[PDB]
């Protein structure tokens, strides 16, 4: 529609000449076309929430509106594609405006000026299934299946041969009418239909032993990493997605730092995938917002990504979404709800915070689509408070929605080891329900190991304090034996690198064997003090060193290295 | 001291900030509610120039 | 009734005049994009009626729009064919099962209940957790909230007791062939994981065998969470009294109740706050938890079992505080035994129940149930007490007449409190509770009568 | 007649238009259903109603009928066993008509006009009558009921019917002033029955609590708070406080009492003994209790019903017990009503006018001599509730603007299943020295003396408790540990008054004074015993410790057999040892 500005208070604009306006409608206020959005109408005028700040805008101008509700854009070009929280490409902004950004910028949301490949995976006279088959685009990532959106099962006519076609160019049209192009529009505030929501049963690799093998959340979890970034914690976040079994990674922040957040972007093409063997950048979607970015950019942040992962899901890809700075997301919302009638009433935050918080996790997880394909939307909830109070809205709300805290502590970080997971200050409520499927698919005694072995560390935590104040030397062999076994798990097993290639990428068939041997050494060590054996002898065994060499080898040498290492233990307490 | 600290002291020195906090915070409901009705007056006044 | 949108807020909005609208009414409101939803009409006015939006107001035009009265108050039907079917999401069962065919359309808002048509408990509920049912006394006359911790999850406990309650053959003098062992489960907020948690746990209770399992689906709009409480309730009152079957409504996290409720009063200006939670909270919870005792006349009854976490141990914040006052006594599980690897972890020392000699007595449970109640309570007490004072002076704080109460805090521990998920019988419980009471001097017992010393030693 | 209709509806409130000629506070039937509200705020000609019953199924435009006569409560014969609830109806009857459930919009008369009772004249024609005086007796159960002339009514007498049963609305005494003075009479709820001269209490109040009364009493006419944090003892101590009473009439207002509590309450009363008819306690109780299921304003109204009934019995010359259960009721009422009627809240959701009616309700109470010239007393025991769990809350600070007696129930004592839970560091009373005349006159001379002699014990226990938790008392000297274990028995067998054992459920002055001399003995002997080098260690093993412990193993009405008996062995068989 088309209307006229009446007021300008703040960044927000209010303008009459609106009538028959939709809710969450496309608004480009003024003759400057600032990216805005129609919201809550009032009278013959409307309230307009303009993301970009206004300061050149005068009242009484024309306001062009599309008259169609804002939707997320889904097409090719997204894999190996830089975008922000409004979803414009931040580098074609750099070329068309320069280093600096001058507001009222509108460009296409996807790379639509490229000629993208095509292959028809359907033909005319056949019927399509929603959420699946239309045609694929070969790319230099893997593939990208450009599929028709849900509830479109009709007959197709005119499917054109494999070649190169622009996103806006057609390759297919329907027999029953209603035309379609490679770009697809899906609603920002709605999620796609499913057939079952499944149960999680395929473990979610993270490529570092301790992280997933000890505390799994499997594929379709919801996790969290607390405490602010800058404690070397960012080590964890990059390497996570990097090693982890998937085929697409989506990285997203909102209210994240200055220059520290631009180190991440340039170092992102310098991260390298293990599967493809080339950069992670090939198969990564960015929609990050910095903090110079518009008001509601950060506030819309979340929702985008969610949707976008569901696209890749329907295709039959595994996605890995990384929700950085969940805590700072709330900043914007507070600001917006203040200037309206959604005023604070909880505790220093609006009470609609909890509502907008939930849905982000609710509408993600490992589920099966209409297209019949599987994929997961594992979320790892970096809250990152400045300190966090349990009587702060942010903390006591999140705490409930996620099932895991994969807590790292500061003491543990100074020690320069990743995994740095502080086991006593971590938990994951999943474990229970994951034991059936673990031994089904993975291996026999794998669950049996994990739950059993954790106790070492437990029965060490309270032990060391001030009871063993000078080591044990006045203590019994009972209590001595715990810290002999304690030595190998915390200097070999807890430690691992992420900047050596021999142990940055691990897998099950490697981790399992490591973990078995360290049980079997508690089992022959505690039996040693009933035979009459001192720890002096234990401290000179080549076995301790063999545990250290089983991670200074990779997964390929593991078979041979497992033979020798295993049988060595059995013949190194039958010598004692 | 250890024993004592983990009970009466430490979470007690916590609950003091917490109790304080919450009452400071809740006070500011009345602030906003009053300020609301203030707004209502102001607009009501400029709405008698142009109507009733 | 006139359509006239000249203000949009969060989940409330302008609708011009009113002529057939009432409080509690179901209206249907067409967005005009082919999407339709409902709502409740609150604040009914001949000026601007404001309609409670059920799901996204997106696509809402000012063009082709309608408000249409569907029913004048809230109502929805309840068939006699309810038991043994899973009712995932509101109303209709969506899990592959065909629609609900209702027989009697009555309200689901709630109907008042005479307080002189309420009779004291005369039946004991046998629950498979020894601990709770002895001291706390599980009966159909009290509503005991389960308060969990953070790292003690609410979910583990909730699954457990679902199936683990059975009703006596004659230890209560009431047949087990006069009522079934059937249950109803409510959701007042369940999320993604929590739903996937109770999956497997439902199938073992007998999800489609005999139970009625209302669920919010866990992806469905906020507002729904404040609909299913009072539905679960009213629905059950029909089948409960009239058809004469006893059911226990296993309600889970009231957290998500407050949460969702609070949004609404934040655009209609009832200004929620007490500590940042609705100050109108109790008001709504009044009807919802009202039916939770025993009626007179009709058999079978309705009993509430609230299940909710604590954000902090502190009983200051209204999440446990106001809930406390409302309900009849409390039972906490603390974190004091969670920390140790005990499962189920019940700590009775911060726990205090409303009745402990009602619904119990000689022949209404067991003759020594009534006796062994208060006994277990003061016995543990005098154990845990010592472990305070030991640090404070020397490395001890005990004699030899303290040392026996000492071992009773170990004895009550991993033997009794822990049990896994194994079902203990009301016999097995108190029976063996007298093998731990052999370690205390019988001449130092003052919370149990002497004639019972001679029955079981 | 005031004939509006509706204008807006705002939750359980309703606003109305067409309302002209409407006075502030009347009978307000809303819609055609007639739910019974109240006209509170009057802005313009738009009269804010506040409905005591739910507004589900109440449309706008429905005719609103208002009497223009004040809301009054029905007062007349048939009051005892009877129900007047919080909404002006009798539940006994509601139970039968409306079936298992109560259906809103139903109303009947508060006082059953179907009742009949005999009339005994005490007046004749050509008498001169004044307000509040007696016209006749009526025998209703074990109680005597009088027919109080309505206050402010005077004039001569035309006739007086001869004895016989009549309907309780027919005129029994026709005045020669042109007023057929009907058997029942209304008196508005706000209005309170006069008084000729105001007096102060001086008769004690026993309730069946040992320590409670003995350390911090309340007079017969007095007032006290019971603040109980975290859903502890408070809630059913009130049941155990109304369980037994010294006062003649028992008026129990649960003020929108939770339905799961009212259960055990209601049914207990027929099985409780009555000490003037040997049967149901209902022959001396009246239930002004209302259901919690109903909205907020049915729990405000309920308190105002109660008091004007209390007064009616106080004006006939009887000791009247009033027990308001939970200030959590009252708080919630005003908390929510404030939003509704567009009032401006002052602090924390509570209206500016919070201690307004609250104060005055407490005021009315007192032993006083009426304009009828009889002497009754309204005795109050309200149970205070902090919603937040501290007394810093506005609703609880107001309940501490009043004086007299206080009591403090703590969460921590309550766990140990020793109810009543009372703190010597947390209460004060001003009925200690007001009751001292009637102590050394009826009770005993050595009762103003013996009470002081228990206090000192537990005075020193506060001071020393501190020291105990910082360093054990085993490190300390003998005489420190002395009074500590005197103290044991002051809790073990004297702060545990079992509401499940009936020889502790009874308590009276004889059981008072008695066990007070037991304790006395032990104190004076042990202080001298240990100055002869004995340690409190050995004495715990001596039979003397057990012996004082007999207070819950001994009867009430076989008590003077065991009192004197064991008493002697204290001064005997411990100075031999």
């Amino acid at each position: 529609i088309q209307g006229v500005i009446q007021k300008i208070a703040g960044p927000a604009v209010i303008a009459k000449g609106m009538l028959g306006a939709r809710m969450y409608d496309i608004c480009k206020v003024g003759e400057e076309g600032l990216v805005g959005e129609i919201i809550r109408l009032d009278g013959d005028t409307a309230f307009v929430q303009v993301y970009e700040d206004t300061s050149g805008l005068k009242v009484g101008e024309p306001v062009v509106s599309t008259g169609l509700p804002l939707a997320v854009e889904l097409g090719p070009g997204m894999l190996n594609g830089i975008y922000d929280g409004i979803q414009r490409p931040l580098e074609r902004i750099r070329e068309k405006t320069g280093i600096y950004i001058t507001r009222g910028v509108v460009v296409h949301a996807l790379d639509r000026e490229k000629k993208w490949a095509w292959t028809p995976m359907v033909k005319p006279g056949d019927e399509v299934r929603g959420g699946m088959v239309l045609g694929t685009v070969p790319e230099f990532g893997f593939t990208h299946k450009i599929l028709v959106p849900p509830d479109v099962r009709g007959r197709v006519k005119e499917v054109k041969p494999a070649g190169e076609y622009t996103v806006e160019e057609p390759v297919v049209v329907l027999e029953d009418g209603t035309e379609l192009k490679m770009y697809h529009t899906w609603p920002v505030r709605r999620a796609r239909p499913v057939q079952r929501k499944l149960d999680p049963n395929t473990p979610f690799l993270t490529g570092m032993r301790i992280l997933d093998v000890l505390f799994p959340v499997a594929m379709g979890g919801t996790a969290a990493i607390p405490g602010p970034f800058g404690s070397g914690k960012t080590v964890t976040q990059q390497s996570l997605a990097k090693w982890s079994n998937a085929d697409v990674v989506v990285y997203v922040g909102c209210g994240e730092r200055g220059n520290e957040m631009t180190d991440v972007l340039v170092e992102f093409p310098e991260l390298t995938d293990p599967k493809t063997g080339g950069p992670l950048m090939h198969r990564t979607v960015l929609i990050a917002n910095t903090s110079n970015m518009p008001v509601a950019a950060r506030e819309a942040s979340i929702y985008v990504g969610v949707t976008i992962a569901e696209y890749f899901r329907d295709q039959g890809f595994s996605v890995a979404l990384m929700a950085d700075s969940t805590s700072r997301w709330a900043e914007a919302l507070r600001e917006i709800s203040s200037r309206l009638e959604e005023m604070p009433a909880e505790e220093g935050y609006p009470p609609y915070l909890a509502a907008r918080l939930a849905a982000f996790y609710e509408r993600a997880g490992k589920v099966i689509t209409l297209g019949g394909e599987e994929g997961a939307v594992t979320i790892v909830g970096a809250v990152s408070p400045p300190g966090g109070d349990m009587s702060e809205p942010v903390t006591q709300s999140t705490l409930r929605i996620v099932g895991a805290f994969w807590r790292l502590d500061a003491s543990l970080a100074f020690r320069r080891h990743f995994p740095a997971i502080n086991w006593n200050g971590s938990y994951s409520l999943f474990t229970s329900a994951l034991d059936p499927w673990y031994r089904e698919n993975v291996a026999e005694d794998y669950p049996e190991l994990r739950d059993a072995i954790s106790e070492l560390l437990q029965r060490e935590a309270g032990l060391q304090e001030i009871v063993q104040l000078v080591g044990p030397d006045a203590l019994q062999d009972a209590e001595r034996l715990v810290i002999e076994v304690g030595r190998i798990i915390r200097e070999d097993f807890l430690q691992q690198n992420a900047y050596h290639e021999v142990d940055a990428y691990c897998s099950m068939k490697k981790a399992y064997g490591i973990m078995k041997m360290i049980l079997a050494f508690y089992k022959e060590a505690e039996a040693a003090i009933k035979r009459g054996v001192s720890i002096d002898e234990i401290l000179q065994l080549p076995v301790l060193e063999r545990i250290g060499r089983a991670r200074y080898v990779s997964e390929e040498e593991f078979p041979a290295y497992f033979e020798e290492a295993m049988k060595e233990i059995q013949g190194a307490f039958k010598a004692l | 001291r250890v024993n004592a600290l983990e009970q009466v002291v430490i979470p007690g020195i916590r609950a003091q900030i917490r109790f304080i906090q919450q009452v400071l915070e809740q006070r500011e409901r009345e602030d906003t509610f009053r300020l609301k009705r203030i707004k209502g007056k102001i607009e009501a006044r400029e709405a008698e120039e142009e109507g009733g | 009734e006139y359509t006239g949108i000249t203000y949009i807020s969060g989940p409330l909005l302008f609708v011009e005049n009113a002529k057939d609208l009432a409080y509690g009414a179901i209206v249907d409101i067409k967005d005009g994009t082919g999407r339709v939803r409902g709502g409740q009409v609150i604040e009914v006015s001949e000026e601007y009626a404001v309609i409670q939006v059920f799901e996204e107001t997106t696509g809402l035009d000012l063009a082709t729009t309608s408000v249409s009265l569907v029913e004048d108050v809230a109502r929805l039907g309840v068939s006699k064919e309810m038991l043994g079917r899973r009712f995932n999401g509101i109303g209709k069962p969506i899990d592959g099962l065909p629609p609900i065919t209702p027989e009697k359309r009555l309200p689901i808002t709630g109907l008042p209940l005479n307080p002189v048509a309420r009779r004291k408990p005369e039946q004991f509920i046998q629950t498979g957790i020894s601990t709770i049912d002895v001291m706390n006394t599980l009966v159909r006359g009290q509503k005991l909230p389960i308060f969990s911790g953070s790292g003690l999850p609410a979910n583990e406990i909730a699954a457990q007791i679902a199936r683990q309650a059975t009703v006596r053959p004659d230890l209560s003098g009431e047949g087990e062939k006069e009522e079934p062992f059937a249950v109803v489960f409510a959701a007042m907020g369940i999320t993604q994981r929590e739903l996937s948690y109770f999956i497997q746990e439902f199938e073992r209770t007998g999800a489609l065998s005999r139970s009625v399992l209302f669920l919010n689906k866990a992806d469905d709009p906020t507002i729904e969470r404040i609909l299913t409480p009072r539905m679960a309730l009213t629905v059950a009152e029909y089948l409960a009294f009239e058809h004469d079957y006893h059911v226990l409504v296993i309600l889970t996290d009231m957290t998500n109740y407050c949460e969702a409720l609070r949004e609404i009063g934040a655009a209609r200006e009832e200004i929620p706050g007490r500590r940042g939670y609705p100050g109108y909270m109790y008001t709504d919870l009044a009807t919802i938890y009202e039916r939770a005792g025993v009626v007179e006349g009709k058999k079978g009854s309705v009993t509430q079992i609230p299940i909710l976490s604590m954000p902090d141990d502190d009983r200051t914040h209204p999440i446990p505080d106001l809930t406390g006052y409302i309900t009849e006594g409390q039972i906490q599980l603390s974190r004091e035994l969670h920390r140790k690897g005990i499962y189920p972890p019940i700590d009775p020392l911060p726990s205090l129940s409303r009745l402990m000699n009602n619904g119990v007595g000689k022949g209404k449970t067991r003759e020594d149930h009534k006796q062994v109640s208060d006994q277990l309570y003061s016995a543990y007490a005098n154990g845990v007490d010592i472990r305070k004072l030991v640090a404070i002076i020397g490395e001890d704080a005990l004699t030899e007449n303290d040392r026996r109460y000492l071992q009773f805090a170990d004895a009550f521990e991993r033997f009794f409190i822990n049990q896994g998920q194994q079902n203990r019988s009301i016999e097995e419980s108190l029976q063996i509770a007298w093998a731990l009471l052999s370690m205390l001097p019988q001449g130092e017992l003052k919370r149990i009568s002497k004639d019972h010393i001679g029955k079981y030693y």
